[PDB]
């Protein structure tokens, strides 16, 4: 199956400079032609740029907004695609995209993203405090920056009946909450963890909503 | 540069119905050779990367149901979705391919179900968060239609407008309802202050507000 992996997003601080790589599989990269397409935060989509297959000599387009301080290319032999980007603006934040789009066709696959933060403000942890009174229970996490954040209820066990709530901006810090409604029996009797990570500073703590 | 714009910007049908969103273009888009018409259409669930759903105006992409219709020539071009499920729901964007990219601005599809009053909890601060010289008061608005909801903070019975932050939830692809969090953040020291909290709702699911209560 085809498979798109982009890594690299993360904070970084204006003017500075972020270069993302993107992993594909399930299909022959050396023919066709890959693009960029990011998504800014509360905005649509935007095409960023393409890079065309051997056969038409490595062609490179780019927007207007990004053209001259991007760089995509491209490695055939490992079937990797790169987005350098430099003198990065504020304007630059939000989602990018890999995504596989053959000439005179229409873009097929695109992966699942890589978020990128440009600002100047700093790194910091997020400090997640259990929510204790079908019972709900919730965990709040607050403080933290820059986005995003992973909640989980037991590991992944609990899927139903949870709901993450969007991040909220509030004083340069973000605050989110995630709650879980179970059936009254398994909690206390049966243990409820909220699990949090932040990859912005290599965290992940499980904290057991008791009562 | 040509800019497509799409219309309405949002749309709220019912489980079976038909429905049809716009997307018109600043340029002509019919290549006059090879007579296609270059504008794609796309849509991305909550959460989940773009999908593709057609191409040259009316071609659906591999795997796509025909439940899904793409139409038009020129600069006007209309997307027709029938039999609209519950999963249906995500914003949906048409692109052109003439020149380069461009995308629309998307249209949102929301799906009209059944009234559903909301679930209250309140939540008092932690002892950690406490100990750490602070107090947020979680609520918890979920599972509610439409998406429509007052919630007051009350605090002994004066109403708190200050320090709180709200967030609303997509509608939910399972049962298309809205959920809420409301979160009010006093000092350790003003939760001191005073002793019965409230989160009050009012929906119009309910004559009067519902109130959910805990007293320090």
């Amino acid at each position: 199956q085809v498979q798109l992996q982009e890594s690299g997003g993360g904070l970084v601080q204006p003017r500075g400079s972020l270069k993302l790589s993107c992993a594909a599989s399930g299909f022959t990269f050396n023919t066709d032609a890959m693009n960029w397409v990011r998504q800014a935060p509360g905005k649509g989509l935007e095409w960023v740029a393409r890079i065309r297959s051997k056969g038409f000599n490595f062609a490179t387009y780019y927007a207007d907004s990004v053209r001259d301080r991007f760089t995509i290319s491209r490695d055939d032999s490992q079937s990797m695609l790169y987005l350098q980007m430099n003198n990065l603006k504020t304007e630059d934040t939000g989602i990018y995209y890999c995504v596989r789009g053959r000439d005179g066709e229409a873009m097929d696959y695109w992966g699942q993203g890589t978020t990128l933060t440009v600002s100047s403000a700093k790194t910091t942890p997020p400090s997640v405090y259990p929510l204790a009174p079908m019972v709900t229970l919730g965990c709040l996490v607050k403080g933290y920056f820059p986005e995003p954040v992973t909640v989980t209820w037991n590991s992944g066990s609990l899927s139903s009946g949870v709901h993450t709530f969007p991040a909220v901006l509030q004083s340069d810090l973000y605050t989110l909450s995630s709650s879980v409604t179970v059936p009254s029996s398994p909690r206390p009797s049966e243990t409820v963890t909220c699990n949090v990570a932040h990859p912005a500073s290599s965290t992940k703590v499980d904290k057991k909503i008791v009562n | 540069d040509i800019q497509l714009t799409q219309s309405p910007s949002s749309l709220a049908v019912s489980a079976g119905e038909k429905v049809t969103m716009n997307c018109k273009s600043s340029q002509n888009l019919l290549h006059s050779i090879t007579r296609k018409n270059y504008l794609a259409w796309y849509r991305q669930k909550p959460g989940q990367s773009p999908k593709l759903l057609i191409y040259w105006a009316s071609t659906r992409g591999s795997g796509v149901p025909d439940r899904f219709t793409g139409s038009g020539s020129g600069t006007d071009f209309t997307l027709t979705i029938s039999s609209v499920q519950a999963e249906d729901l995500a914003v949906y964007y048409c692109k052109q391919s003439y020149n380069l990219y461009t995308f629309g601005g998307g249209t949102k599809l929301e799906i009209k179900r059944a009234d559903a009053a909301p679930t209250v909890s309140i939540f008092p601060p932690s002892s950690e968060q406490l100990t750490s010289g602070g107090a947020s008061v979680v609520c918890f608005l979920n599972n509610f239609y439409p998406k429509d909801i007052n919630v007051k903070w009350k605090i002994d019975g004066s109403e708190r407008q200050n320090g709180v932050l709200n967030s609303w939830t997509d509608q939910d692809s399972k049962d298309s309802t809205y959920s809420m969090s409301s979160t009010l953040t006093l000092t350790k020291d003003e939760y001191e202050r005073h002793n019965s909290y409230t989160c009050e709702a009012t929906h119009k699911t309910s004559t009067s507000p519902i109130v959910k209560s805990f007293n320090r």
